[PDB]
């Protein structure tokens, strides 16, 4: 249910 | 947050969400106190009966959000942690006494119009406004019934006599707490929920006009149910031990 | 420091919606 984050967040 | 309403833009920018990575989720509230340390509840990180433990490399801090489960670019800041201190006298064997925890950020987050920290009452801020009938106003992204919220909720609820607190309740309520909201008889109604743990009871003072953190969200029996309370770790009274941690780390 | 004031409220001297109601309550 979350949008993702950028993957350098993790 | 049950029967609050949406936060206005920057209303509460102080404001954090503790994310977990992985399956990325909401795991609490907590609040912005400087450029690297966040506050929260102990138990939105270490409660052994719910086999809860959560390590610095489980979390992300996110700052300055509205909107529940939107990526808010450019608005938003996401940190990671360097650092978690719980309180080492928390009671989550018995009543959540000491709720509450310090999180160190790896690098300090950009103040922003979204993104700005609250202060801590000095022992005369909190002599002056924690008197029952003063209003507080608690925020969270929690659930709206004891569904989900779209952005961020926000309500003002009258802080409660003790032992009014003291005789809603069995379990054994200590000065290291305060409980708020609105009577049966009072009409009114309102209440943090879960999902609202770990973040702030702040309010207004009318002698400088600056917002303070007075608790943080704790426990509650059901959600805005008649006759019961929300209970919120006293900040002030555990400042000491909040000032030697970042004092000493 | 400058803790607690925001930048879209207490900094531009704009009041948010409900915040009167806690003044009120102050006594
Ligand atoms: N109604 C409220 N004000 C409220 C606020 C926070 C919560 C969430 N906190 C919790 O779930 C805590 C930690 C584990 C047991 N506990 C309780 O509240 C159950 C009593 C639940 C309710
Ligand atoms: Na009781
Ligand atoms: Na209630």
């Amino acid at each position: 249910d979350f949008e993702e984050i950028p993957e350098e967040y993790l | 947050i049950v029967e609050g309403s949406d936060a206005e833009i920057g209303m509460s920018p102080w404001q954090v969400m503790l994310f977990r990575k992985s399956p990325q989720e909401l795991l609490c509230g907590a609040s912005l106190i400087s450029d690297r340390w966040v506050l929260t509840a102990a138990h939105c990180l270490l409660y052994p009966p719910w086999d809860k433990n959560f390590t610095e490399n489980d979390l992300l801090v996110r700052i300055g959000k509205h909107s529940r489960t939107r990526y808010e670019r450019n608005i938003e800041k996401i940190s990671m942690l360097e650092k978690i201190y719980i309180h080492p006298r928390y009671n989550w064997r018995e009543n959540l006494d000491r709720d509450i925890a310090l999180m160190k950020l790896k690098k300090p987050v950009a103040f922003s119009d979204y993104i700005h920290p609250v202060c801590l009452p000095d022992r005369e801020t909190a002599a002056s406004l924690l008197q029952a009938g003063y209003k507080g106003r608690v925020t969270g992204w929690g659930n709206l019934k004891e569904g989900q919220p779209s952005v961020l909720q926000v309500v003002n609820l009258p802080i409660v006599e003790r032992p009014v607190c003291k005789d809603s309740t069995r379990i054994r309520i200590t000065d290291n707490m305060f409980c708020a909201g609105y009577k049966p008889d009072e009409g009114k109604r309102g209440d943090a929920c879960e999902g609202d743990s770990g973040g702030p009871f702040v309010m207004k003072s009318p002698f400088n006009n600056r917002w303070y953190q007075m608790g943080i969200v704790s426990w509650g029996e059901g959600c805005d149910r008649d006759g019961k309370y929300g209970f919120y770790t006293h900040v002030f009274r555990l400042k000491k031990w909040i000032q030697k941690v970042i004092d000493q780390f | 420091a400058d803790c607690g004031l925001r930048p879209l409220f207490e900094k531009k001297s704009l009041e948010d919606k409900t915040e009167r109601e806690l003044l009120e309550s102050y006594i």
